[PDB]
């Protein structure tokens, strides 16, 4: 699968956003293939095995 | 009606066969408001006296 | 009459036009060069690209 | 052994000079036959020449025909070469108007030998067969000399033209109602028993089924009548061993798209015959079955 | 009865041999003829007891 | 996340990711020649008008 | 038309991890059957999947495999297969897929799987509700005698109580050939099979009345005057004299 941890540490470009419905609602409703939320600061992005 | 003469009258109409297997496969309800509707013996029984 | 009654119910098929509508740079679209592959039919040689 | 030898991409003959120019570059002398340019050079075909006596000519000057022998006993007539035509003649498959229109058209006692030596033997039709390929380049002469194709497509010399393969309407069938994209050619002999003589049925089944279970399974389907009379004669007769009831033979492959009607035209003689077009040779062999 | 019901509703013997029938259950051919003359086109009904 | 009032509970952040991919869809167009336009395009024969 | 194309570029659709990329790597020269033989093939018409039926009958897979297309796969990579349609009489290198040792000179055949039972294999290349079936390449006696059992199993199957029926099909499907295990998954009695039995009792009713007088008299007058293992078991077989 998508590995996301070098997502959240790899520069990342940046660009305005534009869903109609909240993310989080498209994130819900499976608009897109892969997906993950954490709420707190997850600390595996500090890992790096 | 004469119309509908060709679907009306075709055997697969007239055969439960498949539909009692369908009946059986799920067999009685497990609710116990049916339970009064599920009970009777049908018992043979001979015509001497 | 008979007993029962009759539902019937009928698909219809109608040709129209269509207007689709898209944004500017919805979508990439990466490309190669063409290649030519070749068969020999000894009557004649059919190419594909 | 170099690296580079294996690394050479391979060599086609067209690049290199005509092994006779190599000979004739290496020694300087130039004949009056102009070997620049060889004919034929170009041919996955694989033919072979077959005099055939003028009696049977008729209807194979149009290249394309099976070329078939036909075994008979007397050892000075030891073969001869029918047609699939003459042979229809002898079939029950061919209508009585078409069998007495071109019963004419083998008015010769070359062909009539043919019909005297098919009644001649008891023993069945099919075994006294095996087709050749089917003609092109008509030598046309007091004799025919006729150039038939073991393999490979009929065609002009220079590819100027395909010949196409020609079958008389009546014995053209198809089994199926979606045809296929390609599909096989297969003659098929299908004797019907009777009793002082079982008559023949020639047919030609093309067919997109290449496997020999699933395709003579489906043959059964239409033969059901032959093959139940088959079975009846075994047991009405007694110390008779009567063999195989139909025989099938791959005969090439079509594409399914060329397949059209057309008709052959000869002493002024319109027959109906179907038309595949680009019809390569691939010759199999008689299958005996039930 | 299948004379009679086959006379009255209109169609008869359709008879395909069982290799004919082994392909049908997977292929289906296209058992129909269509009519001699269609004025108006495609045609379609169901039915429902 | 807005800030929260009195007696309320509070909005915890939510990181968002998520993935789009490449969809694969390449075409073929057959142009055939005839062996005869091959072996005049080549060969000549005797240079006559 | 176009005739037919000796080489066949297979798409997939679905999204590809770069794992099972790698199984179709592993998977080179492999025998994969198409039932279209266009140029550009979807990867739906790959292999045998598109056969798998409600009836779950086995018999119908031996059936519409016949018809298949037999292609050998060939130069694979991301983004592209590369079947090859192969030519009669020219060699090939076959990639041994199924679990059967090949001996030298033995030929070959082409019959839908024979899963072991206890135990499947990880990587099929199933997605998106889509799973890689190929057909098995066995030694040609493995494939006579599954098929002769599946026979015996058609033909015992009338004229026998259900009960004796569960007995004889929980045994004729299991195959020990070459030391290793095989059971046919899921065969039925059927249609297909029934055509089947009909060609068989035919041909082989036929049969009893060709053999001569002496034809079948043969074994009698051997045993009578000469023994060996071979004609104890034929002894056996002939019932009652």
């Amino acid at each position: 699968m998508e590995n996301w941890s070098a997502l959240e540490l790899l520069p990342k470009v940046g660009i305005p956003t534009d869903f109609l419905t909240h993310v989080k609602t498209s994130a819900g409703e499976e608009m897109f293939e892969a997906l993950r939320i954490y709420y707190g600061d997850d600390p595996e992005r500090y890992n790096i095995h | 009606f004469v119309d509908a003469l060709k679907t009306l009258c075709h055997p697969v109409l007239h055969e439960p066969a498949p539909c009692l297997q369908t009946f059986t496969e799920r067999g009685p309800p497990s609710e116990p408001a049916m339970q009064r509707l599920l009970e009777c013996r049908f018992q043979q029984e001979p015509m001497g006296g | 009459h008979p007993g029962f009654a009759l539902t019937a119910v009928r698909t219809d098929t109608f040709e129209v036009d269509m207007l689709l509508y898209s944004g500017k740079s919805c979508t990439s679209v990466i490309i190669n060069n063409p290649i030519v592959t070749k068969e020999e039919r000894d009557i004649s040689t059919t190419y594909h690209v | 052994m170099d690296a580079r030898a294996v690394a050479k991409r391979p060599r086609d003959p067209a690049d290199e000079d005509n092994e006779l120019v190599t000979a004739l570059k290496a020694k300087r002398e130039v004949n009056t036959i102009s070997v620049r340019y060889l004919y034929h050079a170009d041919h996955q075909a694989l033919t072979a020449r077959f005099f055939v006596p003028e009696g049977l000519v008729e209807f194979e000057a149009q290249p394309g025909a099976l070329l078939i022998r036909m075994e008979t006993g007397c050892d000075s007539p030891r073969h001869l070469y029918i047609s699939l035509y003459l042979l229809g003649i002898r079939a029950s498959n061919v209508s009585a108007s078409t069998r007495c229109l071109l019963e004419s058209v083998y008015t010769a006692s070359a062909a009539r030998a043919a019909l005297q030596w098919l009644d001649l033997g008891p023993h069945l039709l099919h075994r006294r067969l095996e087709t050749l390929g089917c003609v092109k380049t008509v030598s046309l002469g007091i004799t025919s000399l006729l150039t038939c194709v073991m393999r490979g497509y009929l065609y002009n010399t220079l590819k100027t033209e395909v010949f196409a393969l020609m079958i008389p309407k009546d014995m053209y069938l198809t089994w199926e109602e979606t045809r296929g994209r390609l599909q096989y050619v297969y003659l098929i002999i299908v004797y019907d028993y009777d009793g002082p003589e079982t008559r023949p049925g020639i047919y030609v089944l093309t067919s997109s089924i290449a496997h020999w279970q699933t395709l003579v399974d489906v043959a059964r389907g239409k033969f059901a009548r032959e093959r139940c009379s088959f079975v009846n004669r075994r047991i009405t007769r007694p110390r008779q061993i009567p063999l195989c009831t139909g025989v099938i033979q791959k005969l090439g492959w079509c594409l399914a798209d060329d397949i059209h009607t057309s008709f052959l035209v000869h002493k002024e003689l319109k027959l109906s015959v179907v038309r595949l077009d680009n019809f390569s040779v691939e010759l199999g062999d008689f299958r005996e079955f039930v | 009865v299948d004379r009679w019901i086959r006379h009255a509703a209109g169609v008869e013997r359709p008879q395909l041999l069982d290799t004919e029938t082994i392909s049908m259950l997977t292929f289906g051919s296209m058992s129909e003829r269509n009519a001699a003359a269609t004025v108006h086109g495609q045609k379609a009904a169901c039915e429902l007891i | 996340r807005v800030a929260s009032g009195a007696g309320l509970p509070t909005s915890r952040q939510t990181t968002i990711m998520v993935t789009k991919y490449s969809e694969k869809s390449p075409i073929t167009i057959p142009f055939e020649l005839s062996a005869a336009c091959l072996t005049y395009l080549r060969e000549t024969f005797e240079g006559t008008i | 038309m176009a005739a037919m194309e000796a080489n066949i570029f297979c798409t997939f659709d679905h999204k590809l991890s770069i794992a099972d990329v790698g199984k179709l790597t592993k998977l080179v020269a492999a025998v994969v059957p198409i039932p279209q033989r266009l140029h550009l093939i979807k990867h739906y018409q790959l292999g045998l999947h598109q056969f798998v039926d409600h009836t779950r009958g086995y018999v119908r897979l031996r059936g519409l495999l016949r018809n298949m297309t037999l292609t050998l796969m060939r130069r694979v990579e991301g983004n592209q297969i590369l079947l090859h349609v192969p030519t009669h009489g020219l060699l090939y290198t076959v990639l041994n897929t199924g679990p059967v040792t090949w001996e030298k000179g033995d030929a070959l055949c082409v019959l839908p799987p024979l899963f072991h039972g206890p135990l499947a294999r990880e990587n099929l290349l199933t997605l998106g509700q889509w799973e890689l079936v190929l057909p098995w390449i066995v030694p040609m006696p493995l494939a006579l005698e599954i098929n002769q059992r599946l026979l015996i199993m058609g033909l015992f199957s009338l004229d026998r109580s259900y009960e004796e029926v569960k007995a004889a099909v929980q045994q004729l499907q299991t195959i020990t050939f070459r030391d290793a295990t095989f059971t046919i998954p899921d065969p039925v009695i059927d249609q297909h099979l029934l055509i089947d039995m009909k060609t068989a009792c035919l041909s082989m009713s036929m049969v009893a009345n060709l053999a001569s007088e002496l034809t079948m008299t043969y074994v009698r007058k051997l045993a009578l005057e000469d023994s060996s293992m071979l004609l104890v078991k034929c002894q056996e077989l002939l019932m009652r004299l």
